[PDB]
């Protein structure tokens, strides 16, 4: 009852206060259906014919072999450098000198990128800005000069607040917009793990298929035996796909053969843009339920600071605003979920490729910057673990003559003017005059990165395999303490072993513990 | 057959409700205009929604069957309930190879689905895989109507040949828009109705009630069992 009420009262109504379904198919159904109908709502709302479901081919041709299954190249994953890595204990740094040199030359265009964008401001309220600008000048000159050096690394976390539907904000990434030489380009992998075997075989076969017996799906009529020919098509590719598995065992020595093509897609930004005031009307609307929520936690909770009034009638509404933004979050990850789902009405694998990759990309050139400046451990969707050193400059803040010290954070701010010089849609046309066509460009970009402090320890194991480690598996927590994000390690596993679990928990209590590394290292020997 | 078999299904749906504060509210004969913010003039009652069900009720020449709609669940503000419908026809559209021959594909449908349909509209929607549609260029379509969504399904398998056989007004339907759409979701589309937002149930619609932002005070009953079971295996 308590968990229901408190997690998924107002949540599952929250939702449904734009979903066009009923609360019990809101939580039954999959959460890509619930983006399918709210994009139906509002293709409904701007005159857009909805199109069928994704009735999916048959076969699929490529080199003259039949695709088993095609996909994108998706994620990335990587452990580049596991341990213990503490605030605590030192490490020794490789620092570059070309990131240093190639990043003070464009230091007082981010700081005016800073405070015109991050904080919504202009340049000349601030006064602090050639002080705190000689300063951060003054410790990366040091820092160019003693480049290696060997002091406690601080873990920093990036993080891209809500990336993928940025990405679709900004090159306008539509199902039904990608043109085929029929206007922006871009680059996409495809990735498909097809049979090594050639046409003929698959023919020469098929007939040797078309000489047996098969037996009837329907178990209410009076036909038992069928031949081939009356057979549906299903039957017969679930058939050809093991014939060709065991030929396959027989004549060649692999199953699946891994080849990735990059290819172009046109972009037509001139088309009808219900998709992306649909995903920005939902982030808009978090952003605007966020403030609202915000405003009603602080100025709601200290209007009426005594317990004998009726503060509980104010309680539905702040636990309303909090659902009510954590729908449309969830609603734009099951966005990026419902672009590439089988069965949808504006499916394509096109949309959902060039959003992966360019989120690679952008998290490439993260890693690079970070791979010239310190370390990083690990790599995932939407950050990096990295350890970057102690005299590096991290949290300053920006005095306004009307006396309010804006937060900046120097290495999420690096990064935000290394994706707005990278990744800007200058070509971001949209409706300037309905009645004449007149279309107006501007330049376009809400991909921003967001670092939050420093953290206390990280641990990460690695494999038993030489060549490379485990993914996706770290142990992260806060500087109080206590447990931050645990991602990879159960810790609690219910079916594995009960002696695993408790003896993971204890490892952690003692990994939190010693000033050098050979004493922490046994402390957990111990 | 199907068609009294629902009917009796939503009549023993009714039975089941009528017991749980949940009877049909009727709205009154209101003859004025259409409006939002005015409230203290419309006949009509404040409610939350809180369910919404894809019904088949009847008619209030046919035959043995109902105009479908979705009956509607409510939590009235003095903690009580009551329950309302909507009269609604269902739809889909059928794509045409040539505006200009899309005559001889009414004519068809018109001679071709007799008893199974209602009545006729034209639609010209936006469709995206058409070159130059950003100039003032539309997919002009053809709009079914119906009085029930075993009628749709009925004239779903009736047109199933034709667009299966197409890859003379036969060979002019290439593909139907809309077919998989449910119905509930038809209504709560079209009607712009979403359930938890308070709304005013009146004659001429349901408008929303965009003062009370916050939610009515529902009944939650979360049931958990033990049960008795067998040694070392599921129950």
């Amino acid at each position: 009852y308590y968990l229901y009420m408190k997690y998924v009262h107002p949540f599952i109504f929250s939702l449904c206060t734009i979903i066009p379904l009923n609360p019990d198919e809101t939580l039954r159904k999959g959460t890509g259906t619930l983006c399918e109908m709210l994009l139906m709502v509002q293709a409904y709302q701007h005159n857009i014919l909805l199109p069928n479901k994704h009735t999916d081919p048959i076969e699929r041709f490529y080199d003259g072999h039949l695709l088993e299954s095609e996909t994108y190249v998706g994620g990335h994953v990587e452990s580049l450098e596991a341990g213990v890595f503490r605030s605590d204990l030192k490490n020794e740094f490789k620092i570059d000198p070309s990131a240093i040199d190639e990043l003070l030359q464009e230091l007082p265009e981010a700081l005016k990128f800073s405070v015109e964008v991050e904080n919504k401001s202009s340049v000349d309220k601030v006064t602090n800005f050639e002080e705190i600008k000689n300063q951060i000048t003054q410790k990366l000159l040091e820092l160019k000069e003693n480049n290696i050096r060997n002091e406690l690394p601080l873990i920093y976390h990036v993080d891209v607040a809500s990336m993928y539907p940025n990405i679709m904000t900004t090159n306008r990434l539509q199902p039904d917009s990608i043109k085929a030489e029929r206007a922006r380009k871009l680059k996409w992998a495809w990735r498909g793990e097809f049979f090594p075997s050639k046409m003929d075989e698959y023919n020469m076969i098929k007939r040797a298929l078309q000489n047996e017996t098969f037996p009837n799906k329907n178990k209410f009529s009076k036909k038992k035996v069928l031949t081939f020919d009356e057979l549906s098509y299903a039957d017969q590719v679930i058939h050809i796909k093991k014939r060709l598995t065991e030929y396959s065992r027989k004549v060649y020595h692999r199953v699946k053969v891994s080849e990735i093509v990059e290819r172009e897609a046109i972009v037509c930004q001139r088309e009808n843009p219900f998709y992306v005031d649909t995903v920005k009307s939902f982030r808009d609307r978090r952003y605007e339920f966020k403030g609202l929520a915000k405003t009603w936690k602080g100025n709601l909770s200290k209007i009426d600071p005594s317990d004998k009034h009726a503060r509980d009638e104010a309680k539905k509404m702040i636990v309303l605003y909090d659902s009510l933004q954590l729908a449309h979050k969830v609603i734009l990850n099951s966005f990026y979920g419902y672009v590439m789902r089988k069965g949808s009405r504006w499916y394509s694998m096109e949309m959902a490729g060039i959003t992966c990759l360019t989120g690679a990309t952008i998290i490439q050139m993260a890693r690079a910057l970070v791979e010239r400046v310190g370390r990083p451990l690990e790599l995932d969707t939407d950050g990096i673990w990295c350890i970057l050193p102690k005299s590096f400059p991290e949290t300053y803040f920006f005095t306004l003559e009307n006396g309010k010290k804006l937060y900046l954070s120097y290495p999420c701010s690096m990064l935000n003017y290394r994706v707005h010089q990278k990744f800007t849609n200058h070509q971001y046309q949209e409706l300037k005059d309905p009645l004449n066509y007149i279309y107006e460009t501007h330049s376009e970009n809400t991909i921003f990165f967001e670092v939050d402090g420093p953290y206390k320890a990280m641990i990460l194991p690695s494999s038993k395999e030489e060549g490379k480690g485990i993914k996706k598996r770290y142990a992260v927590f806060n500087e109080d303490g206590s447990l931050a994000e645990l991602k990879g390690f159960e810790l609690k596993r219910r079916g594995e072993l009960q002696l695993i679990k408790n003896f993971q928990s204890d490892i952690f209590k003692v990994f939190l513990e010693g000033d050098t590394l050979e004493g922490c290292y046994s402390a957990v020997a111990s | 057959a199907l068609s009294a078999q629902q009917l009796l299904n939503a009549s023993k749906i009714d039975d089941i409700d009528s017991m749980m504060g949940f009877e049909r509210y009727v709205p009154p004969q209101y003859n004025g205009r259409f409006d939002a913010k005015d409230i203290d003039q419309i006949p009509g009652r404040v409610g939350w929604l809180t369910n919404m069900h894809a019904t088949l009720v009847s008619q209030e020449v046919t035959t043995n069957q109902g105009i479908s709609g979705v009956d509607f669940y409510f939590l009235d503000e003095e903690g009580g309930s009551f329950k309302s419908t909507v009269v609604y026809d269902p739809y889909f559209f059928i794509a045409c190879n040539d505006e200009s021959r899309v005559n001889d594909v009414e004519e068809l449908v018109k001679k071709y689905l007799e008893s199974c349909l209602k009545s006729l509209q034209i639609i010209r929607k936006e469709d995206l895989t058409m070159d130059n549609h950003l100039l003032g260029l539309q997919k002009t379509l053809i709009k079914l109507s119906f009085v029930n969504s075993n009628q749709l399904f009925e004239a779903r398998k009736l047109l199933r040949p034709i667009l299966q056989d197409n890859a003379d007004a036969k060979h002019l339907i290439e593909d139907i828009r809309e077919y998989d759409v449910p119905y509930h979701v038809r209504v709560s589309i079209d009607k712009d109705i979403r359930v938890g937002k308070w709304y005013k149930v009146t004659q001429q619609g349901f408008i929303e009630d965009t003062r009370k932002i916050a939610f009515a005070d529902p009944v939650v009953m979360a049931f958990d069992i033990e049960t008795t079971k067998p040694p070392l295996k599921f129950p």
